[PDB]
This record gives structure tokens, sequence and C-alpha cells, in this order.
């Protein structure tokens, strides 16, 4: 028989999970799950569990899933049963949940062997300290960040077994992985005896274990964080990586453990949770692509791109188009020409070149930050660990097709240049983009760019653009920057969204974020076409910036940077097509560089004679 | 509703009439309610120790319910089925048996309590049901409860031993304790209400005088005579300032930080003293006797590799005071550096990945090069550190010896009295505890800049750019401006930072710059 849903609501029984064990009141709570399935209305008022279920034919999925405040607010009573007794209530809701996605597409068992219910959205989260024994055996969200993240292994859902003394054959023992299956008896016997796997009745399922811990923030300040482990379902392994935040609603779990009974000095069982469901926690779009082509200008939108690049810092204005330039980056080139787009930064402390490569940071789509005395060149290549061995990827090779950071120009400087000659940092595929002091001191004039920062020529050509600042007192600079700062102040402080723009205070024109999108749509929805004409005025200027370099260098190379930011300058106007002034402003770029290298030494005759090699328009 | 079994009833006595050492403890004492004095070295993971047992036999599907367990895990002895004789095939259930929590908590004697400064007596205090997680570690606590014997689980089957009972086998006895009941001896109107209505009263005179900053300054220190810019350096660094970052994503440091530089036998180690005594959440350590890495953070192997709290967590949200910086390395000062700004403590060894907020204030004492304050010297290299760790230094203080006959006869007179009468010498404007008090209001407040208070900044700036017409003054120097004028409207009781605050903020500076 089966019972009515009212007589259900009444536990009726020592434990809720028995009250769903009893065989009417669970024929009753499968059909009350069906129903409560079809009985929850969306807006539309076709059922969500439907639509979920449409959803899941058409994505193939295994596994249905059903929220746990669908099911409060359809059968509240199921939710509440649920709530004590996940388990119980979630083999009938799996079954259920077959019937239900067979039913609306033929043969769907046939696609998926056993579909099995996954919660979504579950109500209340406890904190690791937070849990206790009583929260074991039921189901609980904990949101915590991730300690580590155990592979995904082959494991035996069920597992068939021999009896040697008896005949070859056992029953199918579903494996919880709680424990081992441990049956201690054999099948065709009634007496203990040799139980060696078989695998005539063996099912076999992915499975992953993710041991949770609170966040540092979670857990108390001053006070390590407790961790327990989250196991992954079958098909819900692989959801999570180590280190990463994560909300799981799973069921807390105490296992016996003898080498725990030691270590306590009393016997005991460690505690695992088991996710039934995990709920983890700058691409441009398409409507940001068009309102990125309205926002650019044919020209001068270069100069709001360089308005809106470094807005923390406060000045150098030329580093922040030399920036622009290499976060919007070129076509890459391929038979000498590289796609990436190389700047330079130096000047004195106080310059905020770091914090232009901070706000880059945010720019580039994947941009990893990284300064000469912090990061080796071989720890920056990779990272070695036992797993076992296993590998770690660097954090240049992390950074890839997104602008990369460089600081403090000398181990990192030789990762930079292999990379440069090289073309591998393993290839670092990113543009450069450095914030160096010169000589780790305030700068100096008289210094050269390479006495002021050790690195190569060849580098130095390499790089689009080149920047140098040097420190300098002044009244109104003084003014300016003091007004900035504490404006700045004011606006971080609490007392100053509405309240968050007036902080801002424009200080950009083009929002970085919007910025970052509109580079990357420039990059990629946006690909920079060189002009021919414009190209054949900037290889007549190529040999003129040779020869001018003679008279007072200019490579091959860095014509290949200037058309690498003429296509930047062509992204900053997100035009499919290079302009010749985006050619001519390359142009004056890379001729910006040659001049920032041995600065004192050779950028007065470099200006005299470049007056009309910079700008072909 | 479901059947609801019986429930577990735990019995706490507290207040007893004798509290004894780990030492102290003896063999003959086990058995009987003691109560405890100690600090908790660490505490173990709460979990569910097998109180209750219940075991199905597989034979003839008979079951036990609630069976008391041992030190080690048991089984039934007996099937309680009559017909069947299973003593085996015992399966457990989770759902019928009950578990209490556990939570086992080592602790050990006080190391003043030591009267030769041996190690002192490690005892392992047992803490179930509410008690665990009722202790923290490396807080001292009294516990109470029957001490116990603990057997050795392998010598049972799961130094002199006995035997003949274990049959053949030696059994080694464990001394432990069970503690009944633990006890720890170690926004404005919030902490007013935590206050009592006397010592409400008694922060409200103390913040309505318009000299409670002067006040605060001159009771900074009683024991000691003169520096007082080093005291009132320490009252703006106990005050704080208030946390701010920008919308860019930096973040600046609330926390005012300081490094002081001196000849010897100027009571530098005295004033890190005073300060570790009055800072809540605060440790004491001198440099020379330190492992640089340990001090900011540890890892060790647990019975798997784990991580251990760090020295500088000890600090954390408080004063961290810095004896003999001078003599420690100056490879520790550039790691305080690398953790001063960002904070952040972070462990990437032995496999496992940790994070350490790592938010506290730093107050150093050191010897200058020569052995004595040179005033030729610059300031920056007269004790070497790292340049950006000096900037982001909010102050540098410098003491010289002062040959004046007058202020040494005063330094002899205080010093004579204090040795004749004990604390009755010290003459605080302020109590230590009211004083603290005061500390947790200004801390409860937040100084916000006025407009009037960014222009005198701005001038301020711009001031100390023309004192360094380089190196002594930058943005940083702007910053550490703003902390104490923070600190100075703390201080002041002033809702909102003030142009004569930060006009005392830059006399501050101006007096590091020397």
């Amino acid at each position: 028989e089966e019972l009515t849903l009212e007589s259900l609501s009444n536990v009726k029984a020592n434990s809720y999970s028995e009250w769903i064990t009893q065989p009417n009141v669970s024929r009753t709570i499968a059909r009350e799950l069906k129903s409560f399935l079809l009985e929850y209305t969306d807006e539309t008022g076709r059922s969500v569990y439907g639509a979920r279920i449409r959803t899941l034919g058409e994505m193939n999925s295994e596994s249905l899933e059903v929220n746990y405040r669908h099911l409060a607010e359809s059968k509240a009573i199921l939710a509440l049963f649920l709530a004590k007794c996940p388990e119980e209530m979630l083999k009938i809701f799996d079954l259920v949940a077959m019937e239900a996605t067979e039913l609306h597409y033929p043969d769907y068992a046939r696609i998926h062997s056993e579909i099995h219910v996954r919660i979504s959205d579950f109500p209340t989260i406890y904190s690791l300290r937070e849990l206790r024994e009583s929260n074991l055996s039921s189901l609980v969200r904990v949101t915590g960040v991730v300690t580590r993240r155990t592979g995904v292994f082959p494991q035996l859902k069920y597992v068939k077994f021999n009896c040697l003394k008896c005949g070859s054959i056992l029953g199918p023992f579903f494996q919880d992985s709680n424990e081992e299956i441990r049956i201690s008896f054999c099948t065709n016997c009634k007496s203990k005896g040799p139980f060696r796997v078989n695998g005539e009745k063996t099912v076999y399922r992915n499975y992953q274990r993710v041991t949770l811990q609170e966040a540092p923030g979670t857990v108390p300040p001053g006070r390590l964080p407790r961790h327990r482990e989250v196991i992954l379902l079958a098909d819900l392994v692989d959801v999570s990586k180590p280190g990463e935040e994560v909300e799981v609603t799973g069921i807390y779990k105490n296992n016996y453990d003898g080498n725990l009974n030691a270590k306590n000095g009393f016997p005991v069982f460690a505690t695992i949770i088991e996710a039934n469901s995990i709920k983890r926690r700058f691409s441009w779009t398409e409507e940001e692509e068009r309102e990125f082509r309205k926002i650019s200008r044919d020209r001068g939108i270069i100069d709001k791109i360089i308005s809106s690049m470094a807005p923390s810092i406060y000045g150098h204005r030329d580093i922040k188009t030399a920036v622009a330039c290499s976060l919007f980056g070129g076509v890459p080139k391929n038979v000498s020409i590289r796609g990436d787009i190389n700047v330079l930064l130096l000047g004195d402390p106080g310059t905020a070149k770091s914090q232009i490569l901070k706000y880059v940071e945010k720019t580039a789509h994947r941009a990893v930050f990284a300064t000469g005395q912090g990061a080796s060149a071989v720890g920056l290549t990779a990272s070695v660990r036992k797993d076992e061995w296993t590998l770690e990827g660097g954090a240049l090779v992390l950074a890839d097709k997104g602008v990369c950071l460089i600081d403090e120009f000398d181990q990192d400087r030789t990762s930079i240049h292999e990379a440069m000659e090289q073309q591998s940092i393993l290839q670092a595929r990113c543009s450069i983009i450095a914030a160096a002091n010169p000589n780790g001191g305030r700068y100096n004039s008289t210094l050269p760019l390479a006495q002021n920062v050790s690195l190569t020529e060849p580098i130095l050509s390499r790089f689009d653009i080149l920047c140098v600042v040097r420190d300098l007192v002044d009244e109104e600079a003084d003014e300016r920057l003091a007004t900035f700062v504490v404006d700045s102040h004011v606006r971080s402080h609490p007392e100053n969204l509405q309240r968050q723009r007036k902080k801002e205070e424009e200080i950009s024109p083009i929002p970085q974020e919007l910025l970052m999108k509109y580079i990357h749509y420039a990059r990629t929805k946006i690909y920079p076409k060189l002009h021919q004409m414009d190209m054949d005025k900037v290889s007549r200027v190529y040999a003129d910036l040779r020869r001018e370099s003679i008279s007072t260098p200019i490579t091959v190379r860095h014509l290949e940077s200037i058309l690498r930011i003429a296509e930047s300058f062509a992204k900053m106007r997100l035009s499919e097509f290079v302009s010749s002034y985006d050619l001519d402003r390359a142009i004056k770029v890379v001729v910006d560089s040659f001049v920032d290298a041995q600065k004192v030494s050779v950028r007065r005759q470099l200006r005299r004679s470049f007056a009309i090699y910079t700008l072909g328009h | 509703s479901p059947e609801q079994t019986e429930r577990v009833f735990q019995i706490s006595f507290f207040n007893l009439p004798t509290v004894h050492r780990i030492r102290d403890i003896r063999s003959e004492k086990i058995g009987s309610l003691l109560s405890i004095s100690g600090t908790v070295t660490r505490t173990s993971e709460v979990r569910p120790e097998l109180y209750k047992a219940s075991f199905t036999c597989d034979m003839c599907r008979a079951i036990v319910d609630n069976v008391e367990q041992s030190f080690k895990y048991t089984e039934p002895t007996f099937c309680p089925n009559p017909s069947c004789e299973n003593r085996a095939f015992w399966t457990l259930n989770v759902t019928r048996s009950r578990f209490l929590d556990w939570q086992k908590v080592r602790i050990q004697e006080n190391a003043n309590e030591i009267p030769t400064g041996s190690m002192p007596r490690t005892l392992d205090v047992i803490l179930r049901g509410d008690s665990v997680e009722r202790a923290k570690p490396g807080d001292r606590c009294k516990f109470t409860g029957v001490e116990i014997v603990v057997p050795d689980v392998t010598q049972l089957g799961l130094n002199s031993g006995v035997t003949g009972l274990l049959g053949v086998r030696d059994l080694t006895y464990k001394i432990s304790f069970l503690a009944c009941h633990v006890i720890s001896i170690g926004d404005q109107e919030v902490f007013l209400n935590s206050l009592s209505s006397d010592e409400i009263n008694e922060l409200k005179e103390m913040v309505k005088d318009e000299h409670i900053y002067d006040k605060l300054v001159r009771s900074i220190a009683p024991a000691v005579f003169g520096h007082e810019a080093v005291k009132k350096g320490i009252l703006l660094q106990m005050l704080g300032g208030v946390h701010k970052s920008t919308v860019e994503g930096i973040k600046l440091r609330g926390d005012i930080n300081i490094c002081v530089v001196g000849d010897p036998s100027t009571s530098k180690s005295q004033f890190l003293k005073y300060v570790v005594g009055f800072a809540p959440r605060s440790v004491y350590t001198s440099g020379k006797a330190s492992s640089a890495a340990g001090l900011t953070a540890a890892v060790v192997r647990d019975e798997d590799y784990t991580i251990e709290a760090g020295a500088l967590m000890l600090a954390d949200n408080g004063i961290c005071c810095i004896d003999e910086f001078d003599k420690m390395d100056i490879s520790d000062q550039v790691a305080i550096h690398e953790a001063m700004e960002q904070q952040t403590i972070s462990i990437a060894k032995a496999g496992i990945h940790a994070t350490l907020n790592a938010r506290t204030s730093i107050l150093a004492a050191a010897n200058p090069v020569g052995g004595r304050y040179n005033r030729k010297l610059s300031l920056r290299g007269n004790l070497n550190m790292t340049a950006p760790i000096m900037s982001r230094f909010d102050l540098f203080f410098v003491i010289l010896d002062d040959c004046n006959e007058k202020i040494d006869t005063e330094l002899a007179s205080h010093i004579v009295d204090l040795h004749m009468k004990r604390d009755e010498a010290i003459e605080p404007p302020f109590s230590a505890e009211q004083l603290r008090r005061y500390i947790k209001y200004a801390r409860t407040f937040k100084p916000i800049l006025t407009k009037e208070a960014r222009s005198y900044l701005v001038e301020k700036y711009k001031e100390l750019r023309k004192d360094d017409a380089s190196y002594r003054i930058t943005v940083r120097q702007l910053e550490s401006m703003i902390r104490l004028s923070e600190a100075i409207a703390r201080a002041n009781c002033v809702d909102e930072i003030t142009p004569s605050f930060i006009a005392e903020a830059y006399d501050l500076l101006r007096q590091s710059i020397i």
C-alpha cells in the first residue's frame, strides 16, 4: 500500500530515515517526488523540473538536478524528509527523476544507465567549525576553500566477489566509499571466505574527493581553519580544483579509523562531507562590442584610451600610451614580427609605474605580475612537487595571450630575455610590460636606460616602446598629486555605487573594465590589418630610422614592433584595418623607444632627425 | 516527529578550592577530581568518540545497541540472541550508535610558574561534548576534572609494564587528564555595554578631558623618564587608524608601524615590554634569539603535513614588539617588509598551501651602528634595513643621550625613587586599564578626513617634499601622515580628522626626520 502525504508528514518512526525506509511510506515518497516535480510551477506554468528534464535531454546529462528550495516550495514534507535523510529521499528521487526524464524523452534510460537527482541552492550552510558530530549523517552545505583536490580516479560503484572455498560468484555489492566493501562473508556459503574481486557484475564510476577547509576569513583571525573533506559523487568529479572557494551541499559523515583512535587516545571516527551536489564560488560581450565601437573614435581614441590607462597613476601619460599599445597588442606573424607588443617603464620611486602595471594586470585577459626580486627564472618557468611526482605551470606560462607583467628589470630578466630571443620563456605567449626602478634607486638622467636597468640591446629593440621618467619637485605637481591623493583617500574611505561614481571622479574617461573588454574585443572580434601605403611609408621610415640610429639603435625587430603597435592603435580605434595614422603613431612609439634607450646620449639628435619620421602623417 | 532518544547529561564543576600545576600532578592523584592551571599548547580537532556503540550480528541479524566502549574500540561479548552463539561479525550503525564530541587539548605548566626556568610539564586534557572547542591553543586555562591513565592500545590488542593479567604482554600506563569544566585563565556602544557602569563613567570623563591626548602620551611608560616622542608614537600606534582600500583595488594598511633606533641603556626594551603588556593579542620576543621564518609562520606534520600558528599570528589584531631588532637578521627585517603593507602571509612548503591574514602593528627597538646613535650619520643606514621598508614605516625615532646635568639628576632621582618605592614612584596621568579602555573606544571610533584636513595634508606633504629638497620623504610619508592624523583624532576623541591633528602628525614625522 501507499500512505497519504498527510500521514507521512508525521514521522511515525524512530527516525525520519526509518519513516522513509518503511516500504509504504517509500512508495508514497516516490509518488510524491514525481508529483512534486510535476507540481513545482514556473512563472510560465511549465514545471521547473519539467524544464530541467528538457534541458537534461538537450544536454544528454546523466544526472537530473532538483533545487532543495523547489522541494521546499512544493512537497515541503518531502523536502524536510530529505533534510533529515537526504540519501533515503534521494534514492527514490533519483528513480523518479529517471522516470520523468524518460517520460519526456523516449529511451532516455538507454542514453543514461542511471539518473541521479542533484541538489541545487541548498538553504542552510554550516562552517566546518560549526559542523559537529550531530551534523554528521545529514545533508549540509559548507562554504570554504578546498585545501586540496584529488584527481578523478576509476572506482567500483559496485563490486562482485568470488569465494575461493565456495563458488566464484557473489552479489554486486555497492561501494559507498565510506569504507571497504568488507562483506566478511561468502555469498555462496554462510561463512567467512576469501573474496577476490569479480568483474562479472562490477559497476565502475569516476571518483574524486576534494578536501574542504574554511576560508581564512571564515576562521577567526589568528586561527587556522578547520578542514572536513568533501567527496565528489560520480559525474560530479572534477567539479572543483585545489585552493578554490566552493559551497558544497553534502552529507557530513563519520568513519572509524584505528590510527585516529590511537592518536586521539580514545575511539574516534574520521569525518568527511560527501557532496550530493557542488556549487563552486573577462571575455568581451557582444553588446559590449557594440558599445565599444560606439564609444571609439576614428581619431583621439588613443588619447581617450591613454587617459583611461593607469587611472591610479598621476602623470606619466606617455607611459599610459605605451602600456595601452602593449595591452591592445598586435596580430601574430610567422614564417619575424611578433604579435605581442612589449612596453617598458622606468622611473624613480613614486612614479606609480607599478600602479600602471597593476591596472594592466586588470586589463589583460590572464595577466601575471612578477618582479625581479620576487620571481626566479626557473621558478617562473615551472614548479615541481610530489603528487608520485607532479608539475606546476609557471607564472609566465600561466599568463597567455593576455599581456604579462614584469618588474625590477637578474633571473627574471633572463626569463624575459630568453623569452625575447627564444619566443619561449615554454613560450611566454604574452606581451611584456615592465615597471622597473632605475638601478634600484631614484632615476638619474645621466644614466642611459641600458645602465639604469640591466637588459639586452635586442630586448630594447624587441620592446615596442620604452619609457623613462625622471623625478622632480614642482609646486603645481605637488598640489595636483596631493589633491588627487586626498580625493582617492576620501573615495576609498567608507564615509564617501553613486557614491562610488563621485569617488571615481571621472579620473579615467573609459571605465577600466569596459576598456579591458574593449581591448579584448579589438584583439579578437577586430583583427587589425596593416595598410599597404602606410606600410610603404613606414618601410621608408624604418630605413631612415636605422640610418638615424647609425647617425646617433633601430632594427627590423623594431619595424615589426611598429607594425604590431599599428595593429594596437587600430585596436584602440577598433578598426579591422590599421589606419595610416595608426602606423604613424606606432612609428612614433618605436622612435620613443629608441630615444628612451640612451636618452641623455642621443634623444635630442634623434628628435631632430625624427621630427618628420616619427609620424608619417 | 522521530522518536527521541534519552538525552546525554553532562555535569560541570567549577570554582574548585585548589588548583595544581601539571608538575604538581601525581599518579596517586589519578581517579580524583582536580583543578589544573596551565596553558593549552594545542587542541585536537573535534571528533565523534564512540561513547555508545550499536552492533549487528551477521549470523542471525541480531543487533546490539549503545554498547559502552573502553579506551580501545569494543564489540559485544556475546550475541544478544540466546540461540545465536555469535561473538564476531559485529557491524556498527552510526545512527543507532551514539557518539559524543571528542577533543584532546594538550596543556603545559606556565613558564613563569617553573622556578628554575625548566621545561614545563605537559598534560593531556580531554575535552568532550561542550568542552570541545571551549578553549584555544596558546591561551592559559584552568581545567577541572578527574585525572586519568591511558593504557597502551597495542598492549591491549585493540619502561616497566604490568603483565600476567594482556596476558604475557606488558602494559605501560600513560597519564592523562579529563576536564569536566574548562575555564580560561589567560561599535562604541557595544564596547561601552561590555564596560561596567563605573568603567563607562571613567572612560567618559577621560574622553571629555580636552588634554586627553597629552595625558595619554604622558601616561605611556610611567616608569620611563623622557622619550616623550616615543611615548606619543606608541599611543598613536595603540590607537591605530582606519583602514582604507582604493577602488582600483590597492589596499592601504590601517595599523601603524614604527621602528626605533637609539643607543643602549635608553629603555627601548622597557618600552617594548610595556607595550606588549598593554596591547591585547600581542607577543614580545628578542630578535637575536629567534627564527625568521618561524616568527612569520610555522609548518609541521600532524599525526600528514599540517600548518602550525606562527608567532606573528599571536600579535595579530594587536601590536607586535620586537626587541634587539638590530641584532635580528636583515633578512627577517626584509621579510617583515614583505609582510607589512601587503600582509597576507602564506605557506607553499610541504605540499600544503595555507594563508594567514597577518594583520598587526609592529614596534621595534634597535642599537644603531657603532653601538650609539650618530647624529651626523643619516637616519637611513644608521640601522641597516630595506629602503622601501623604511619608507613604509610611519616613524623612525632617534634616541640620543643628553649630557645636561639637570636631566642626569632627574633620571637618577627617578631611578632611585623607583628602586626604593616600587610602583609608587610612577605617576602616570591615567591607569593602564583605563588607558586600554580608552584605546578600545578610540578603535571603535573611525576618524574621517575633513576637507580642510585634506588641504592641510596637501600643504604638509608639500612641506615634507621641500624638506627632502629625496629618499626620506615620499607618498608613504603622506600615508603615515594620514594614519597618524587618524590616531591623533582617536587620542583627542574628535570624531573627524582635523588640520591640527594633521599638523601634529607632520610634527611627529619631522621629529622622525630629525
